């Protein structure tokens, strides 16, 4: 390695842009660095921002695990777009329709759960009757305090 | 499990699948018979042949290798190289 | 559920291993006579899952839905539990129809074999479990809660009617 | 437009790949063989109707509308072969594909358990190290000015020599180690 | 050697941990605490011989 | 009392012993999966005995055998709870694991 | 010894597995029929359900006025 | 090691729904050249598969016979 | 590990149990409460006037 | 052995076995097998071990701590007395912690022993646990990680000042 | 404590009068003997601490740190004898003397009964560490790492000394045994505010604190293996020990004062775990994990409850052992592939099975799998901070997930997947490396059996 | 199940609610009503370790069934007659609860009729 | 039956390390556990007794196990 192969400041002159494109091993027309807004990116190229799952899996890749070649410029977020991580594959259904359908499904069933909680179902019976003043001593009540007499009558 | 495949078995299977094709008469084709000139097939017929062998052998041939396969000996050699036969 | 679900996965693994590591149901079929023991055990497990009377699944699921019917519960949850029971029946017979019946769809080289003693013995033991263990456990356990037995006719036959539908 | 040997996909390869993908998705849509055969014959008619179209931009527009038609009605979960990428058995045995050079690090005590195999390995290494300079000189005298244009490698055009860069492709681990 | 597995895998650990429970766990208080056995009417206590009287005569319904 | 706790702890010890067996190997194990399967079957029988003990009598146990850590008011001790749930779950899980390991001995033969 | 694989024909079957499958299916159906014959109450219903509207007025303590 | 294959000439589509497909295509006007390749699935031992209700009723005859025998036996022993 | 395992009554953690085993057996025998709410005796402590 | 008074246990009442059916339960047979194969060898080995113990008998004693003056009779910034008061307070702190542990053991043992009727049959253990927890919270809680005798004395003084204020406002 | 200082000082005539190539053997043997004799410090009483003389005393808090230091020295000599095989004999003896001197200052720091003596040794640990980092490192940035490591710490520690001297003019003494009985409450004022800042910011810097942690990713990834071990496992605990000693004098002003630092650490654990989720370097990942764990220890000390103190010391010991093991793993991988990139060497399980087992075990102990002492310490800190407030558990719980999101990730990218094709210098695992990892892990797994010796001075 | 439709989709002032019953006095309309009698003693129910929900008004059948199940080991299907007796008793209890529900509904309907008559005359 | 060579990394060094680790652990593990068992069986444990009048125990006489006393 040597000094003039490491990344540097943002290129301004077209000659510096061509030198940076030759350093990063691609065409000058395809070399688009990050905009110099002062975020610290520098002269690193702005790759088309897609995951490694969208690459060709049948190609003889140098690194078939990551689907990457040798000497090709890596993405700034290559650790995010590996196959172990976030995928940007084209879905058969549009994103907005999927999100709206899922939110409507969840919201509708939550609303119907609340409505059913408002109006419960039961069976036409009275309360269950337990003996000995509704089991006052068996519910952990103190034996000194005599409970209020609850009497259940035959029906 | 997974019985081994020999070159004779692969050639017999590819000749069987090609013989069960109505566009190819069985009395003229050979193992070194080209699809386009010797048998007068079509590109769509070549795709049908490739997917027939794919469904026969239970593994998928990529398109970049499927477009260059035009003769049964080439198919035998490709399947032999992929399945690592004759060890 | 542990009993019949373990045995169902065992049958599915036997079918997968007999079809050269294929886990897709769209490339199956015709295995009713190719693997008879796996067919029998899969049918028994699906019947026990759906709520076949007096199997393992009857002695737990039917009591569960009877207690859920005649209780002070949410109506919407009960309705969705009934719909989910119907859907369990639906996908169980979907597995039975696609994986086991119809016409063959696997590749031509047939290497179907299940006659090893280990697989046969394990499926046999889990089959005996999925036939009798629910009855044995339900007759052996002591009571802890009062079971519900006074229910109207339309609520008693609800699970069987929904499974049949 | 990502190919190992070529730089682009022509019209014919695009039509053939679209036909193959459409037939595979149609096979995934209808489970049974007879229904798939009927609809595959129907699709073959649909593709054969517009075969002899000499207008190039009309062929391009037919390709675009056929691609939109395929994207509109493809299966959400198409059938994938087990060894194909995205399959259930894809790259499963990569945990057993031990590279060959690990055999160079074996102890001499365990190297004596397979004498003849290691003798043949030594012969293979001698062949590779005696053909390496010849094949790199073949490569350096055949590559044009400005580097190679494509990734296609030249064969062995002489008698007694081997094709260049043959080691890591011949000695790759098997699919079932 | 047909009963090696029935001896070195069951009997020896049973001996070891029965010794451990009898002379080192039950020695310390409140280590092994057991639910009391169920007492039903009509039973007889083994400890002191008392008999639990039977229940009141049932008002039969069937 | 001296049979319930003894049989359940010897079930636990019998199940944990083949890990110590495989951790102290020098040669290649001769039919190690068969050894594990036999161990699990024996442990299933040894667990099935206190299950019918609980079915007959209704005995529940708490085995606080090893005093591990007293931190001010809190005391953490190795305590095992034998009740309805443990006694009706352990033989079922052991039977399922026995069948699963026989099936895996068939299925995972080539690995 | 073992079962030789066959190409695009019906596979070779073992008599023992066919006998075992038929025996286990017969055992399942016999168990179901036997339990439905003997128990017969867990399916159709354990107890009759009286009509709440059929109860008479004087046994419910309804004061007539 | 050596797997011999059966004769190719027996694979005809007769008696199979592939002739129904052939009749539909011939009424429309096309050909189905791949019928003979898939003719093996519909003929031989894989033909005439059972229905779903016949699949659920596997072994019902012997089970019914055993149930009748056991009921008669318990009726004899209860007397 | 053998030396650490056989440490002679680390931080008297056993001893504080055993003395407690005595002490409860004192105050349960004579009807005293198990623990008083005041750590020190209220008779020997002076409060500021308020 | 342990102390039956500080670790109480209610009298045990096991009902006699009165079987109804003629089928022999396997529990009695396995109990006989356990008593023959297992109990006798373990008993013999333990008897041999105790016989070997009986030849050489030596004693260990419980350490006795005499009473030293507490922090209420220590002068300000005189280390030679507040030191001893601090260590006595630490020993009393550990003894109190183990007392609460003993009461917790009693409560858990009662709850597990009395079974499904544990809510009624263990009221006394629950009330003793509540009393000892109230005493421990009023004596030692909220002192901090750097607790000492002076912090506990200050907390107690604040508690009696609040109690005096409350009983003055009610009279 | 004179029975441990004298053999440590005599280690230097051992390493300077040894043979041409017998320095490593003799130093390892005699340092292991010192580590064996270090177990006599376990004579702890439930009320009284072990007081040796007017200068040295050992409580139940300093004892585990002393045992860990004297155990770490032979492991350090074993770790740092592979990349120094090409070194000069005089430079090798100088390196061993530097390690011996650093260990001597460390074991004299923890036993100091005087806060001035403790502070003097606490700054005397700076010089050998800085010399090791700036001399025996590998990259260029070590020179920059020699500045951020230094001028941070002194910037926290030079005001603090003044505050300590103020105590010498106020309470009359700085002896810790005296100050436990002569302590006074601290009223709320600006003077006591800035005295609290002076007495605490040195220990926030050396722990480190989020915001002031910038020296730690720089001084961990340029330093050699011995320097990485000494920063990760011991030198980050000087701040915790100083906090635990100095919190006694700063009451009750700490109740409303600890709020911004508690919020800083409670957000810094999430920030550093998220940073660990995206780090491209193994060494930087281990450094940021150390920052997160020490922020947790900062929260535990600042809330000052007994459970928090217990969890703090358990977390300190467990994190020291685990971080030392992880750094030795990273050093072995760096020595085998000659780079620090995580994504470079993948699929090492197919080549090193035993190193894969060690990696799995170290990652298991990193995410605090029970019943390891990592889970004991982290659990007790969680209980104490739930007692402090009922919402902080959320700020704990999410953090736990992110821990399990990177440690296993640190496993997977280094162990699983298809191996790289162009790397063919992967040697089999040496006996020395495996001995190092077993000596790192077996005490950590054994301490789960008897954790009562690492549960602080109020157990 | 029709009572849910009568209460929700109809009028809730006539249909009784399950949360609070009874609202009518038990001595209204019933000349000299009789109280239910407990057979199982509190001590017998206490030392049998019955579950608190299992301690209904005829737990003596449950005690007898548990004793028979304990004393007929290992024949677990020997004495299902006690189980049938317990099931019949709890069915009778459910019938009594249904009778109480119907009584409350009819009394509420009578009260509505009474106020409707008061509205008619006034 | 056409046996194919299985390529694997050299496990000789890891096996050697594990064998050496087991040997060097057991070399002092076995005598320590043998001595501990012989002490527990023959020497045995102490007994709790009240302190007699006129006698004060030694500082090592308050512990139960012989190893703890030593
Ligand atoms: C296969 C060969 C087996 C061995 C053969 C030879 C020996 C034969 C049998 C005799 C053994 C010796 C006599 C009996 C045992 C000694 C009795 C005794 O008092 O022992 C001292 C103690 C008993 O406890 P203790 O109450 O005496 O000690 C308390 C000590 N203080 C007060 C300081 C806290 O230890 C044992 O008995 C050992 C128990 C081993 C089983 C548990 C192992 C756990 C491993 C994982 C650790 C982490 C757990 C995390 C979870 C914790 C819970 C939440
Ligand atoms: C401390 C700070 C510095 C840290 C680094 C230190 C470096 C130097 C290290 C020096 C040596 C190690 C010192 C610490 C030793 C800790 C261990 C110790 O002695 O503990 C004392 C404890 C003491 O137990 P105890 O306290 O309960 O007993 C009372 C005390 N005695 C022993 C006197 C009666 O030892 C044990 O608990 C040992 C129990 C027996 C052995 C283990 C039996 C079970 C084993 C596992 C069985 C299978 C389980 C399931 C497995 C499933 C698969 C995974
Ligand atoms: C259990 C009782 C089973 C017998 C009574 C129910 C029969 C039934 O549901 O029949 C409906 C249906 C067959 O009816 P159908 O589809 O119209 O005809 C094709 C073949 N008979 O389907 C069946 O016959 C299959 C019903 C299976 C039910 C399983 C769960 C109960
Ligand atoms: C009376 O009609 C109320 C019955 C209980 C609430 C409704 C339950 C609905 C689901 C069970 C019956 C399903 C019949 C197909």
């Amino acid at each position: 390695i040597t000094k003039d192969m490491l990344p540097g400041p943002y290129p301004k002159t077209p000659e510096e842009r061509a030198a940076a494109a030759k350093k990063y091993n691609m065409r000058v027309e395809d070399y688009e660095p990050y905009p110099d807004d002062g975020m610290g990116y520098g002269d690193y190229p702005k790759l088309p921002d897609r995951s490694q799952q969208e690459r060709d899996p049948w190609y003889d890749w140098d690194h078939p695990d990551l689907r990457l070649n040798w000497g090709e410029p890596m993405h700034w977020d290559l650790d995010m777009y590996i196959r172990n991580r976030v995928d940007t594959s084209p879905t058969p259904v549009n994103w907005n329709l999927m999100c709206k359908h899922l939110f409507g499904f969840v919201a509708f069933m939550l609303f119907m759960f609340w409505v059913g909680e408002t109006y419960p179902t039961y069976q036409p019976v009275g309360p269950k009757q337990y003996p000995y003043n509704n089991l006052y001593l068996e519910r952990g009540g103190d034996p000194n305090k005599e409970p209020e007499p609850v009497v259940h009558y035959e029906i | 499990d997974a019985p081994p495949l020999t070159l004779e078995g692969i050639k017999d299977r590819v000749l069987y699948v090609l013989k069960l094709y109505d566009k190819i008469d069985p009395e003229k084709l050979s193992v070194n018979s080209h699809f386009m000139k010797d048998l007068g097939l079509d590109s769509l017929d070549q795709v049908e042949i490739i997917m027939a062998m794919e469904d026969e052998f239970g593994f998928e041939i990529p398109d970049i290798d499927a477009e260059k396969l035009m003769c049964p000996q080439e198919i035998v050699d490709y399947i032999a190289d992929k399945k690592d036969v004759y060890e | 559920h542990a009993f019949f679900k373990a045995m169902l996965f065992m049958c599915s693994g036997s079918i997968i291993h007999s079809l050269n590591d294929e886990q897709d149901i769209r490339k199956m079929g015709g295995l009713f006579k190719a693997m008879p023991f796996t067919t029998t055990a899969l049918i028994i497990g699906s019947l026990a899952l759906t709520g076949m009377p007096f199997l393992t699944g009857f002695y737990s699921k039917d009591l569960i839905i009877e207690s859920a019917n005649t209780s002070y519960t949410n109506a919407w949850a009960l309705l969705m539990t009934l719909v989910a029971t119907s859907f369990t029946a639906i996908y169980s017979t979907r597995i039975i129809f696609f994986a086991l019946l119809g016409q063959p769809r696997f590749p031509t080289l047939i290497n179907i074999n299940e006659n090893n003693p280990f697989l046969i013995n394990s499926i046999k033991r889990l089959l005996i479990g999925s036939l009798f263990a629910g009855f044995i456990i339900s007759n052996n356990i002591p009571p802890m809660t009062i079971p519900q037995m006074t229910m109207p006719h339309y609520l008693k036959m609800t699970a069987l009617t929904v499974t049949i539908l | 437009a990502f190919l190992p040997s070529a730089a682009y996909l022509t019209h014919q390869q695009k039509v053939l790949q679209l036909y193959k993908r459409a037939l595979r998705h149609l096979e995934s849509r209808c489970v049974h063989r007879d229904k798939y055969r009927y609809f595959a014959c129907l699709l073959r008619a649909r593709f054969d109707e517009h075969k002899n179209e000499k207008d190039m931009v009309k062929a391009t527009q037919l390709l675009r509308e056929a691609e939109k038609e395929f994207w509109h009605g493809q299966h959400p979960q198409p059938y994938i072969f087990p060894e194909s990428p995205g399959g259930t058995s894809y790259e499963r045995y990569e945990c057993y594909k031990v590279p060959e050079w690990c055999l160079d690090d074996w102890h001499p005590s365990e190297k004596a358990m397979y004498p003849d195999y290691f003798a043949k390995r030594e012969q293979w290494k001698k062949l590779r190290r005696e053909s390496w300079e010849r094949e790199v000189k073949q490569l350096q005298e055949e590559t044009p000015v400005g580097g190679p244009r494509t990734e296609a490698l030249p064969p062995a055009r002489k008698q007694g020599d081997l094709p260049p860069l043959w080691w890591h492709i011949v000695t790759r681990p098997r699919e079932r180690p | 050697r047909h009963s090696i597995f029935a001896f070195t895998h069951v009997l020896i650990p049973v001996w070891i941990i029965h010794y451990y429970l009898k002379y080192h766990v039950t020695t310390k208080p409140y280590t092994i605490v057991e639910k009391k056995p169920r007492i039903f009417p009509g039973d007889t206590i083994l400890e002191t011989g008392e008999v639990i009287p039977p229940m009141k005569e049932f008002p039969d319904q069937h | 009392m001296n049979l319930f706790s003894s049989l359940t702890l010897v079930t636990l010890i019998l199940l944990t012993m083949p890990i110590a067996a495989i951790n102290f190997n020098t040669h290649k194990f001769t039919n190690y999966p068969l050894y594990v399967k036999t161990t699990i079957s024996c442990a299933f029988i040894t667990s099935m005995i206190p299950t019918m003990m609980f079915i007959h009598t209704g005995q529940e146990m708490i085995i606080s055998n090893w005093h591990w850590l007293t931190i001010q008011t809190l005391k953490l001790s190795l305590s095992f709870k034998m009740d309805f749930f443990s006694m009706m779950f352990v033989p079922v899980a052991l039977f399922v694991t026995w069948s699963i390991m026989e099936f895996s001995m068939w299925y995972m033969h080539s690995d | 010894a073992h079962i030789e694989p066959r190409y695009r024909q019906f596979p070779q079957l073992t008599r023992s597995q066919v006998i075992q499958a038929e025996f286990f299916s017969a055992t399942m159906w016999f168990w179901i029929l036997w339990r439905f014959w003997h128990d017969s109450d867990a399916v159709l219903g354990h107890f009759p359900y009286p009509d709440p509207s059929q109860w008479t007025d004087e046994e419910l303590g309804i004061p007539p006025d | 090691s050596k797997m011999e294959l059966p004769d190719y000439k027996q694979w005809k589509i007769e008696g199979t729904p592939l002739e129904t497909v052939q009749e539909k295509l011939a009424a429309r006007g096309l050909r189905d050249p791949w019928g003979r390749n898939e003719a093996w699935r519909y003929m031989g031992g894989f033909a005439n598969n059972v229905s779903f209700v016949g699949a659920l009723l596997k072994g019902f005859k012997w089970g019914f016979a055993a149930f009748v025998v056991a009921v008669g036996a318990e009726y004899y022993l209860e007397s | 590990s053998t030396f650490v395992a056989y440490l002679p009554d680390y931080r008297m953690q056993e001893w504080a149990r055993r003395e407690a085993e005595r002490l409860v057996k004192y105050r349960e025998a004579h009807g005293l409460p198990l623990m008083e709410s005041n750590c020190f005796d209220p008779s020997k402590i002076q409060l500021p006037e308020d | 052995s342990w102390d039956k008074d500080v670790y109480p246990e209610p009298p045990r009442r096991t009902p006699a076995p009165s079987p109804q059916t003629s089928l022999p339960n396997p529990i009695t047979y396995l109990t006989k097998a356990f008593d023959l194969l297992v109990d006798r060898p373990v008993t013999l080995v333990r008897e041999f071990i105790e016989r070997q113990h009986a030849k050489n008998k030596y004693y260990y004693y419980h350490r006795e701590f005499r009473r030293v003056p507490d922090i209420t009779e220590c002068h300000e910034k005189d280390v030679l007395c507040m030191f001893e008061a601090e260590m006595q307070w630490k020993r009393d702190y550990k003894v109190d912690q183990e007392i609460v542990n003993i009461i917790q053991e009693r409560l858990k043992a009662c709850q597990q022993r009395e079974g499904e009727s544990h809510r009624q049959n263990c009221a006394k253990e629950l009330q003793q646990f509540t009393q000892v927890v109230k005493a421990y919270q009023d004596r030692y809680h909220d002192l901090g990680a750097h607790y000492s005798a002076r912090k506990c004395l200050a907390k107690q003084k604040q508690r009696m000042l609040a109690e005096r204020k409350a009983t003055k406002e009610a009279a | 404590m004179l029975k441990y200082i004298i053999p440590t000082m005599m280690l230097m005539p051992l390493t300077w009068l040894s043979k041409n190539s017998m320095i490593w053997i003799n130093t390892t043997l005699h340092s292991l003997l010192i580590s064996l004799t270090s177990l006599l410090l376990l004579n702890q009483f439930g009320d009284n601490s072990l007081n040796f003389s007017l200068t040295f005393f050992s409580d139940s808090l300093s004892t585990p740190l002393l045992i860990l230091t004297m155990w770490l020295l032979p492991l350090m000599l074993m770790a740092s004898q592979h990349h120094l095989s090409k070194e000069n004999l005089a430079r090798k003896k100088l390196f061993i003397s530097m390690l011996i001197l650093l260990q001597l200052f460390l074991i004299m720091t923890f036993t100091a009964t005087e806060l001035i003596f403790f502070y003097i040794m606490f700054e005397a640990t700076l010089v050998p560490t800085l010399i090791i980092i700036t001399r025996w490192g590998n990259q260029t940035e070590r020179l920059n790492a020699g500045l951020y490591f230094l001028f941070y710490t002194l910037a926290g520690s030079l005001p603090l000394l003044v505050a300590l001297i103020y105590i010498q003019n106020t309470m009359g003494s700085l002896n810790f045994l005296i100050l436990q009985y002569w302590v006074q409450p601290m009223p709320n004022s600006w003077s006591n505010t800035f005295m609290w800042l002076a007495c605490m910011m040195a220990f926030m810097v050396k722990m480190p604190l989020y915001g002031l942690h910038l020296w730690l990713p720089k001084a961990h990834v340029e330093a050699p293996i011995a320097g990485s071990m000494v920063l990760a496992a011991i030198l980050l605990k000087l701040g915790g020990y100083g906090m635990m000693r100095i919190t006694l004098l700063l009451n009750p002003i700490t109740d409303f004062m600890a709020y911004p630092f508690i919020m800083l650490s409670l957000w810094g654990m999430i920030m550093t775990s998220s940073i660990c989720l995206r780090q491209t370097d193994l060494k930087s990942l281990i450094a940021y994990s150390s920052v997160s764990h020490m922020a947790l220890v900062i929260v535990a000390i600042l809330i000052q409850t007994p459970w928090s103190y217990m969890g703090a010391t358990a977390l300190m010991i467990a994190h020291g052992l685990t971080s030392s093991m992880l750094f030795c793993l990273a050093n072995s991988n760096y020595e085998r592939v000659h780079s620090r990139t995580m994504i470079l060497a993948r699929g090492l399980q197919t080549l090193l099975p035993l190193m894969a087992a060690w990696w799995l075990l170290a990652s298991l102990t990193n995410l605090a799998l029970p019943p390891s002492i990592n889970l004991i310490g982290e659990l007790f800190v969680v209980m104490s901070t739930f007692s402090w407030s009922n919402i902080t558990i959320i700020l704990m719980g999410l953090n736990m997930v992110i821990t399990a999101l990177y440690s296993l990730y640190m496993l997977i990218t280094t162990q699983r997947g298809k191996h790289t094709h162009h790397i063919n210098n992967i040697l089999p695992s040496f006996t020395r490396e495996n001995a190092l990892m077993s000596l790192h892990m077996l005490p950590l797994l054994l301490l789960s059996l008897n954790p009562k010796i690492i549960l602080g001075p109020l157990y | 199940g029709a009572h849910l439709a009568r209460r929700y989709l109809g009028d809730a002032s006539v249909e009784p609610e399950p949360l609070r019953m009874p609202t009518f006095p038990p001595d209204y309309g019933f000349p000299e009503r009789k109280e239910r009698e407990m057979v199982a003693t509190q001590q017998e129910m206490n030392d049998a370790q019955l579950v608190l929900q299992q301690r209904d008004y005829c737990a003596h059948y449950l005690i007898r069934f548990l004793k028979c199940k304990r004393d007929s080991f290992p024949n677990f299907l020997a004495c299902k007659h006690e189980q049938h007796d317990w099931d019949y008793c709890e069915h009778l209890d459910y019938v009594k609860r249904m009778k109480e529900f119907e009584r409350e509904r009819r009394l509420l309907q009578r009260k509505k009729r009474r106020e409707q008559r008061e509205a008619d005359m006034a | 039956g056409k046996r194919l060579f299985i390529i694997k990394p050299s496990g000789f060094y890891d096996k050697r390390f594990l064998k050496l680790l087991r040997f060097y652990i057991l070399l002092t593990g076995i005598p320590v556990v043998i001595g501990i068992t012989l002490i527990n069986v023959f020497i045995g444990e102490a007994e709790l007794a009240e302190i007699p009048e006129g006698y004060v125990p030694e500082h090592w006489e308050y512990f139960k196990h012989p190893i703890s006393r030593w």
